[PDB]
């Protein structure tokens, strides 16, 4: 649904700390700032596409504290109130499948120097002008988003999207949704202690699953490992001479005079910022297929949760009931219930 | 006396459901509503 | 219905005779075009290393051998302008085309249809959609059903009357507190639970939570009076 | 009758069979012709 929100210092990252260096790519015109204007472009849709997808409801629906659904046990994907952050148990698994790196959440120097700058990518990144920002949203407003379209979606059914919402017993909503696979009412009120267990059994094996397999959110930690990956190679490019005597820019500074030096750094600031239009020409493409991403998951909260969806095998393999998101890092997951 | 303020932002209008094992709600009458949508 | 169609096309006009902003899509994808002309035309004046931005002036005073040092900075900066613009519009190009086909598809599914995708056509249940032509846009105006005035009334998933248990054929079962009835599922309109309204599956006892009351057949009193005038002809023709 | 609408008749529909649909008022009313029957045959006896 989203991915995270760079911001580069092109300045700093070209010439860091540097007068002579900055003063020499000032005839290079915009570029620095046309860079920071895509980027921008770019961290500001990441709340865009995460309100699209989530904020559906303007209307944070509670749960009744009482759970008489008719046998369905929503216990494990409604929210845990014993938890610091008032996410779910399956959200809390799926928090724990996806490894972030650098949330935007405050750097205080002791943490990011002495045992802290060794190893850690992230204040080499920094150091050089490479900044990551945080969500609007954050991962706890996120899951009262959530809360709230599951709330909606077994007390209400459906008619939380088009309206006010209407309570209706959850098995009798059920009766709805076979109506809707063109299944005939009777064959829940027939079954439901069968149809209940069936699903209980069925939200079972989500938890099983993810608590056992260490790939399922593979479509997730690869976008979060797309953007290290760049942020990194970014960070590499600085290690690279593009012909001129060394790499570092206090070394041609301490070495050459105001003449010999400018022919040297004018190379390192030619490959440094084509390292960043770079950069940010694959970030730009990049996003591009997160939005696709997003609006895919808009369409998808829009017409599997606040409806059911007569599409065959939109939402999930089978005829579809009925879903529930569930959030995670950088994406939502939709438990897609189909009859089969 | 006008001045800029910060504040952790709402996300809606808090509503818990009145639900029931047999109630339900059903509208007696309806709005007729026209929206504009903008595409590029 | 049409007084309140009527009114609501008349709230479009107030709306876009008001505010500023609601038409930020379209203005934007202008401005973003705007800029990057603006910002294509603001690079010619960029030294990039050479002795001027102004191509005339390195030839009004640099001969064919020192000029070629210069202006091929100004070729190597200005072909980097120029690729970067056309990268930009490239990438841009692709947000436009996807809201084209999205728009397209709304066209289809919205104006030349009724849509059963849930908020696809405007929030609410789509009845139809009306095309207006925006510059370099288009404006749908979605017209939905809204439900307004809901009251709570008990409900049971079924019926018990002849040891036999009922369902609704289309609509749900209320009662307003005393008398239970049959309505469609998206408007209070009750009716008489009968034979007719309800189709019959097996008995009472494997529904959860269904309940007892007395589903009228259509056809008995229609035998019944049929009855009373079979009773009458027999009771005359005692008389002869 | 109440499973089934009717339309034209059979030779027309490739693959059509025989059976016998049941008009579930039908024996609703030859009951009510036992009805009938039983006040004649009383009906004989005054
Ligand atoms: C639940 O809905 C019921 C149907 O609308 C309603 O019962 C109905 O009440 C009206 C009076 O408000 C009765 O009207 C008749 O009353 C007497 C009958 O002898 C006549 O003198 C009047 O002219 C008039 O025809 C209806 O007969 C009665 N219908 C039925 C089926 O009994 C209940 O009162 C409603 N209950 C609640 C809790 O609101
Ligand atoms: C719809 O009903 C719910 C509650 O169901 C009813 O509650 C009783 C008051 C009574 O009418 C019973 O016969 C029903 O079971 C309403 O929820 C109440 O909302 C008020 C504030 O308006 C709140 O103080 C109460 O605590 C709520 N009661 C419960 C049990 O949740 C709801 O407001 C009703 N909606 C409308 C439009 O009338
Ligand atoms: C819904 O399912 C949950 C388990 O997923 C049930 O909660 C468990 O209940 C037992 C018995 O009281 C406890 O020993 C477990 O520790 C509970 N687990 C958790 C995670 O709380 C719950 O009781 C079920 N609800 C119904 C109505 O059957
Ligand atoms: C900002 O700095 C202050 C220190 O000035 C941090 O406060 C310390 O927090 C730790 C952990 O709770 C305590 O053990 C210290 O005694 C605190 N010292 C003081 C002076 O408050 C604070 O945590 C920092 N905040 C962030 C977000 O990094
Ligand atoms: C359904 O709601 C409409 C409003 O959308 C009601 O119409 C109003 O009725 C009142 C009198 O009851 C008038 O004072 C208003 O001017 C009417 N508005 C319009 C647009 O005509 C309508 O009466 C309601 N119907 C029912 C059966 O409740
Ligand atoms: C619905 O009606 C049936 C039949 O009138 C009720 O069942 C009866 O319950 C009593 C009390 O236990 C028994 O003495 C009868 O022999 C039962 N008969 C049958 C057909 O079951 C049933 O209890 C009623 N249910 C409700 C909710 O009122
Ligand atoms: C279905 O039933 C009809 C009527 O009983 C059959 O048509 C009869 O076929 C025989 C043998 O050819 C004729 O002698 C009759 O005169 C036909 N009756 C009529 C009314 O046309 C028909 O063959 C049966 N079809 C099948 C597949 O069993
Ligand atoms: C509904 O819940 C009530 C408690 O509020 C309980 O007494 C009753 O047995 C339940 N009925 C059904 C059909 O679930
Ligand atoms: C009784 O039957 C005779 C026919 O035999 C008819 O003329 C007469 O009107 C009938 N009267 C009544 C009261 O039905
Ligand atoms: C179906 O196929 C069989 C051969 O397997 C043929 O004899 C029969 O007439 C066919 N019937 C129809 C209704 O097509
Ligand atoms: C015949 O009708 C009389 C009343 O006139 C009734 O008492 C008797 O039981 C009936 N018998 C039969 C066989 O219908």
């Amino acid at each position: 649904v989203s991915m995270t929100k760079t911001s580069v210092d092109c300045t700093m990252y070209i010439c860091g700390d540097s007068t002579e260096c900055s003063n020499l790519l000032l005839q290079y015109g915009s570029f620095c700032t046309q860079l920071n204007r895509a980027l921008t472009g770019i961290a500001v849709e990441q709340d865009k596409n995460t309100q699209e997808v989530f904020a559906q409801v303007k209307q944070i629906y509670k749960t009744p504290p009482i759970k008489d659904f008719g046998g369905f046990n929503f216990s494990q994907i409604l929210p845990d109130p014993s938890k610091p952050s008032k996410r779910s148990f399956i959200e809390d698994l799926l928090f724990n499948k996806v490894t972030l790196a650098d949330a935007g959440f405050i750097k205080q120097y002791g943490d990011c120097l002495g045992d802290i700058a060794a190893r850690d990518l992230i204040c080499a990144q920094k150091f050089n002008g490479l900044t990551v920002l945080p969500p609007l949203l954050t991962d706890e407003m996120i899951a009262q988003y959530t809360s709230a379209l599951l709330a909606g979606t077994i007390t209400s059914g459906w008619t939380f999207g088009a309206g006010a919402a209407l309570q209706i017993p959850f098995a009798m909503q059920m009766a709805y949704r076979f109506n809707g696979i063109g299944v005939t009412q009777n064959v829940l009120y027939e079954n439901q202690k069968l149809i209940a267990n069936q699903f209980n059994s069925a939200i079972g094996k989500i938890q099983d699953s993810l608590s056992s397999t260490a790939s399922a959110l593979g479509k997730l930690q690869d976008v979060v490992n797309q953007n290290a990956q760049a942020l990194n190679t970014l960070v590499k490019q600085l290690s690279s001479n593009f012909g001129a005597i060394s790499s570092v820019l206090n070394d041609i500074l301490s070495r050459l005079d105001k003449v010999e030096a400018e022919v040297q750094i004018d190379r390192l600031i030619t490959g440094r910022l084509q390292s960043l239009q770079t950069y940010v020409t694959q970030q730009l493409i990049r996003a591009a297929e997160i939005r696709a991403s997003a609006n895919l998951a808009a369409t998808k909260m829009s017409e599997c949760v606040l409806g059911q969806s007569k599409r065959v095998d939109f939402c999930g393999k089978g005829y579809h009931l009925m879903s529930f998101p569930q959030s995670a890092p950088h994406g939502v997951v939709f438990l897609h219930v189909t009859y089969v | 006396s006008q001045s800029i303020i910060a504040y952790t932002m709402s996300l809606g209008a808090e509503n818990s459901v009145a639900y029931s094992n047999n109630s339900i709600a059903i509208p007696t009458n309806f709005t007729i509503s026209v929206t504009t949508e903008i595409l590029p | 219905i049409a007084n309140q169609f009527n009114s609501a096309i008349g709230k479009i006009q107030d709306s876009l005779s008001s505010t500023a902003s609601a038409l930020g899509k379209l203005q934007d994808v202008v401005n973003q075009n705007a800029q990057a002309l603006n910002t294509l035309v603001k690079q010619l004046s960029s030294n990039f290393g050479a002795i001027s931005s102004v191509l005339n002036d390195i030839l009004s005073r640099l001969d064919k051998v020192e000029a070629e040092v210069q202006i091929d900075r100004l070729i190597t900066g200005r072909l980097q302008s120029l690729q970067t613009y056309v990268t930009q519009q490239l990438i841009r190009a692709a947000e436009i085309r996807a809201s084209a086909n999205l728009a397209a598809t709304k066209m289809s599914e919205c104006v030349l249809g009724q849509s059963k995708r849930v908020d696809f056509c405007g929030k609410g249940y789509h009845l139809m959609s009306f095309p207006q032509s925006a510059p370099h846009g288009v404006v749908f105006l979605h017209v939905t059903y809204v439900p307004a005035q809901e009251k709570n009334f008990t409900t049971a998933p079924a019926i018990c009357h002849d040891g036999k248990a009922h369902f609704p054929r289309e609509g749900v079962f209320v009662s307003n507190g005393t008398h239970w009835f049959v309505t469609q599922r998206n408007f209070y309109e009750p009716q008489i639970i009968t034979t007719d309204n309800t189709f019959v599956s097996g008995n009472c006892d494997v529904v959860i939570g269904i309940v007892n009351n007395t589903v009228y057949d259509p056809l008995q009193p229609e035998l019944d009076s049929f009855k009373e005038e079979l009773d009458k002809y027999f009771k005359n023709h005692t008389s002869p």
